[PDB]
């Protein structure tokens, strides 16, 4: 137990950003998505113990990395972990952003 | 013991030959002595018929040639209800080993020996021991003869059935009939031939006097079948190769050259019956690989009948004879589904001069033949692997380390290791001069576009096509994404800004970023990965749980470059140096953990026995 | 530029000393006539009262004696209502400034040159050009004189109130009153001082002339006080130490060794008032930290008055004067509780010769003066640090790398690369021969338990006692467990089998075990501890999430040893093949990466500026 | 969630199994204990990644070693942890234990 958060709850909070990020900073361009997805991600990431683990053991996410070089190459389990779920929320936020910034301009089209 | 006094009574007449031609005369008067003495009894008795004994020899002076006549009269009152019905056998041996003693003097005294032996149990094992002294003495006359601790060890793992017919297609001495014999003690259809008299007069001679039936035994050529039927039982000694005279009398066994441990062995091929055992000693010279006529033999032997056994014998157990290393075969005939057993014998010290092989080293062979997986000097060995390679060698061994070699080999290590870094040293101190024609900003030069995220389809180990990711290259997806053959940066990665330049198309993965120049008239690629590898792009990277670069920072990077003419000169020197860098802390690597575990394994030597 | 040809006017009749006399005589002739000119139109007028003109020089021929009453006479008409009422300052300088010319052909040109010069607005900037032109030709007449863009700036960072006292203990040419009265032109009580007759001459014409009364100016020594008061404001351009006559002359200043600079600055300190701001230009050479009988000078400057600014003007800003490097102190009395500023001034070239200091270089120091933090070319220093040095040095200096000599040390590194591990090759190839004497059991030659778990009671940094734990040492508690100093093997943890030897008591922790020998009379302790290293004991353990070695199972464990006269030496050669293989992997990875970072920054050397 | 296995869930696995060892195996001496309830730990200690996080994430232990030489020194998180779990049950087990066998005798005394 200890803590109740989980990535789900990591990710809403992540995703939610996103909406804020999206809509207040316009980006039109696609290559901006990629600051914007980060700062949600990289400020929804927890650092307590108890945070991390709690995540660890909820559903969403793997000791698995989709790539191999983004691994922190070091002996503290606590950063390849919040390593670990921020590499999810980037690609777990990758399919949803695109679809979220096509529909969020409904101001050239009808 | 006995018989050894009449060989020194047998002197000078023949005087030439002490070796052979003693004992092939002692060996003519005791087995005229043995029909002599076997008539006795046998219809003489005392007084109902009486027999003149022993007089044919002195008859009227020396007359070997009426000997012969008074013999024949004897068998012939003989006749009225072995040797006496094949007495045309025992006749024949007559006509082939001829009596060579002229001497009254000598004749008179062995002749006086051979009466006072008694064969009731005791004429037996005094021929064998003046057997064995012969060959220990002569050399030569270990032809016939074969270690008695060989056929005795022989014989017992055959392990003959009652019903059983032996057959030996050289039986020399006989020395097999006898073991068997023995072996069988708490009949067999005994089966015999050889092509030497003196072996046939010794051999006949010898199973007489161990009391075994002689109808058998014959004189002829193993090699020429003329028409023969198959045995139970083919145990032999073969001879060793030869054609003086049979260079073109042997044709009809085409492929051989003259080779009679290769001839016998298809010998005992054909004459081995439907599920009859065999046991064929053959020198190790005719089961090698590179005996290319011969190949065809073990081929089919090793197809058909079920070799399942060969010992290999120390050289050279075969006497003073000869000194080669023997093996002996075990072929069953029946199928050859089964893997090959092999013992390896070995004895304290080297034999065939003196203390030659013994009994007691059979004793593990005989108590693990049918157990398959002994320690120490024996193993199997599989029978389809052989026969797959190139050549069949039939010459199996055994399938069962710091030494000061390694510091020999470490020292060259370091004559590596000092032979690169003196040459990576003084190429560092070459500081070629360069001017700066340019100091242009990354905004204005090229172009800084990240790729998108591939959901892990393909990640093949090899492929023609790459694709690069944060870190590293990870991946080797079908598809192009930058066709053109530039630089990428990582972008995401804790090991975000690492400079990886690509000489061939690929995927652009969303953990990194392409470089592509705008004009090719300014900066010459390779210069400006090492430059950007120089100003090391971690810094400009910001994040906490994760280290992320952005476009528009990589974007206000200033870079000072030179021209073109000088950035390939730079880029060949800035290239090289790193090359030597990677390499010569790679063999400090390699050659820091191989000092550990040399200076460690030498410890160990001293501080362990085993 | 009139002046210049009355000096070149004077010519024969003094005829040797061209540099200064001719400038002694014009001043002397020049204040002559300003005093007349002056008078001229104070109550002569025209007719009312007349006055002869230009008539004492030729008098009677030359008679300069008869000028000096003549110039009395003037005078008393004139007194009928500065200058005139101190009259005996100018009275007195005829005294001491005696006249030189004997030509009557000379005498009668300069004359007639002085007439022509229209004291309205215009012999002011021509004499001080005089003045200037006389120090560049004459080099030792820098001793009066001080650089003007230095008095400019010096007097501008003052910034004297309208309600102050100027005072100059050495008032020289009294360039600091024409500076401080053209820095507040859009009255000041000036006060001076000076010893030497001919700069008293010289100081009182050049205030004279740019119309500053010379109330104040006198001459006198100024390190003798007699008896004087503070002022508002003192600078000065104080002179260099000697003692020629003044070697017993300045006793009550005791301490000094006769320094100007020196004495003069307790003449300024004891000179400035409450509140008074000053600013003393002083050489570099009495500020040092070795100037002992000055330490003390400037421990009660640095406790009582505020030196908060310190200016740093090259060698040599005071002409060919001399080539010393100077510096300007700014204590304005008051509190000494503030850091002191400042600022190093650097000009385009070497000065003094020719191309002297100009007042565009401290353009930037007049701007910054009271802005502290000021990039480039100043900073700021604490007063409480330099004072709780040893030695108070006022020398203060600017706060504000990959070099060929990296590969010079980085081939030392290479030369100790080799000379261990070819010390260390060599020493591995001995051989110590060597036979064991038992072939013991760990189970009957030592004593194995564990120790207890402790609860991380204590885990000091340091301490005289030591804990031993699953691997290497942790923990300093102060209780032993095992008074023996003996061998400890690990047993719970991944690294278990590590074999410590302990030369002192410490406390055994649960995670390993205590080996304690049962008689020492067999095994020598660190003989035991490199031959149960030897064994890889991590073998022995199980375990499938941790690796556990059971207390039975090392019992177990079979070791074979020779005697203690063969352990203590195999024991010395062991554990000094082991250092080196410690030391050499040691320094080969501080030299692999070593080489890297040289590698790397060598080629940033060449492809980045900066 | 996924896993609903926790420390105490482990550490009563592990406890229960040292009243089983100690009962059935006499061991009155102390020194078979590290042997005894090595066993107990070692087979109580999970293997996957989702009881491991799960345990992890409970109450009862934390990432920190009592004893630093016990790191396995690599960089795989999972060893680390089942390292780390497992020294956290051989340290409770301890105080436990002595006491579990001192009042287990009741043979000797009454
Ligand atoms: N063509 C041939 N046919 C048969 N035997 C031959 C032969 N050429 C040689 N040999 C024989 O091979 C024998 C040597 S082997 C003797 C071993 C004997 N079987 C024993 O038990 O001790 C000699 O008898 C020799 O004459
Ligand atoms: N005992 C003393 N008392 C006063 N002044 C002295 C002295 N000894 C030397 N000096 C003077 O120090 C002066 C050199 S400094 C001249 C600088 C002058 N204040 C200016 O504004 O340019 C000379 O006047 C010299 O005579």
């Amino acid at each position: 137990a200890m803590s109740n958060m989980t990535y789900n709850n990591v990710f809403d909070h992540a995703y939610e950003m996103l909406k804020e990020n999206i809509r207040y900073d316009d980006i039109r361009d696609t290559d901006d998505l990629h600051d914007a997805i980060h700062m949600a991600a990289d400020n929804a990431v927890p650092h307590y113990y108890a945070d991390i683990f709690s995540v660890m053991a909820s559903e969403g996410i793997d000791l698995e990395f989709e790539d191999s070089g983004l691994m922190p190459d070091t002996k503290d389990v606590i950063r390849i972990l919040q390593a670990r779920i921020y590499e999810q929320l980037t690609i777990d936020l990758w399919e949803d952003a695109e679809d979220l910034l096509n529909e969020y301009l409904e101001e050239v089209e009808e | 013991n006995k018989l050894m006094n009449i060989i020194e009574l047998i002197r000078k007449d023949t005087g030439i030959n002490n070796a052979i031609d003693a004992v092939e005369q002692l060996a003519l008067l005791l087995l005229v002595r043995y029909t002599h003495e076997v008539a006795s009894n046998e219809i003489s008795k005392e007084n109902h018929i009486d027999s003149f004994k022993n007089l044919f020899f002195d008859l009227n002076v020396i007359d070997f040639y009426t000997l012969r006549d008074k013999l024949n009269h004897i068998v012939v009152n003989c006749r009225f209800s072995f040797s006496r019905n094949n007495w045309e056998k025992i006749e024949n041996i007559l006509d082939q080993i001829p009596f060579r003693i002229r001497s009254t003097k000598i004749l008179d005294l062995v002749i006086h020996r051979l009466e006072e032996l008694d064969l009731s149990e005791g004429i037996e094992i005094d021929f064998d021991h003046l057997l064995l002294n012969m060959v220990k003495d002569s050399g030569s006359s270990g032809a016939y003869y074969s270690p008695r601790p060989l056929i005795k060890a022989m014989v017992r793992v055959l392990n003959p059935k009652p019903l059983a017919t032996v057959y030996d297609p050289a039986m020399g001495t006989g020395g097999v009939f006898v073991e068997a014999k023995k072996h069988a003690k708490g009949g067999l259809s005994f089966i015999g031939n050889d092509l030497s008299p003196f072996a046939h007069l010794i051999g006949a001679l010898n199973l007489l006097l161990n009391d075994i039936d002689i109808s058998g035994v014959s004189i002829s050529d193993s090699l020429l079948d003329r028409d023969c039927q198959q045995y139970d039982f083919v145990i032999s000694g073969v001879p060793f190769g030869k054609v003086n005279e049979l260079t073109k009398y042997e044709y009809y066994y085409h492929g051989y050259s003259g080779s009679l441990e290769a001839m016998f062995l298809k010998h005992t091929m054909d004459k081995l019956a439907k599920g009859g055992r065999a046991a064929i000693v053959i020198p190790d010279g005719i089961l090698f690989g590179n005996a290319s006529h011969l190949d065809e033999l073990k081929r089919q032997l090793l197809t058909q009948f079920n070799l399942h056994a060969v010992l290999s014998l120390p050289k050279g157990t075969l006497a003073p004879y000869s000194g080669v290393k023997v093996s002996v075969l075990f072929f069953d005939n029946t199928v050859s589904e089964k893997d090959i057993w092999f013992y390896e014998l070995r004895t304290n010290k080297p034999l065939s001069k003196v203390n030659s092989i013994t009994d007691s080293d059979f004793e593990d062979f005989t108590s693990l033949y049918e157990r398959r997986e002994v320690s120490e000097n024996s193993c199997l060995i599989s029978k389809e692997s052989l026969l797959q390679d190139k050549t069949l060698n039939l010459s199996f061994s055994l399938p069962k380390f710091d030494k000061q070699e390694m510091i020999a080999s470490l020292k060259s290590e370091q004559l590596s290791l000092v032979t690169s870094i003196e040459n990576h040293f003084d190429y560092m101190s070459l500081n070629l001069e360069c001017k700066y024609i340019h100091q242009v900003k990354l905004k204005d030069i090229c172009k800084l576009r990240s790729g998108d995220k591939l959901n892990k389809s393909e990640v093949m180990d090899s492929g023609e096509f790459p694709v690069y990711g944060g870190n590293g290259v990870i991946g080797f997806n079908v598809e192009p994404n930058r066709h053109g053959d530039s630089i990428v940066i990582g972008k995401v990665g804790a090991h975000c800004g690492n400079i990886h330049f690509s000489t061939q198309p690929y995927w652009l993965t969303s953990n990194a970023m392409s470089l592509e120049l705008l004009d090719t008239t300014k900066v010459y690629l390779p210069y400006l990965a090492h430059v950007l590898k120089s100003l090391e792009l971690n810094n400009l990277a910001t994040g906490t749980a994760q280290k992320f670069i952005s476009i528009n920072k990589l974007y206000e990077v200033e870079v000072s470059l030179p021209s073109l003419e000088k950035q390939r000169e730079m880029s060949e020197w800035f290239t090289s140096i790193e090359e030597s860098k990677s390499k010569i802390q790679s063999l400090l690597a390699d050659f820091s953990r191989n000092l550990g575990t040399i200076s460690t394994e030498s410890i160990t030597e001293k501080a362990l026995k085993g």
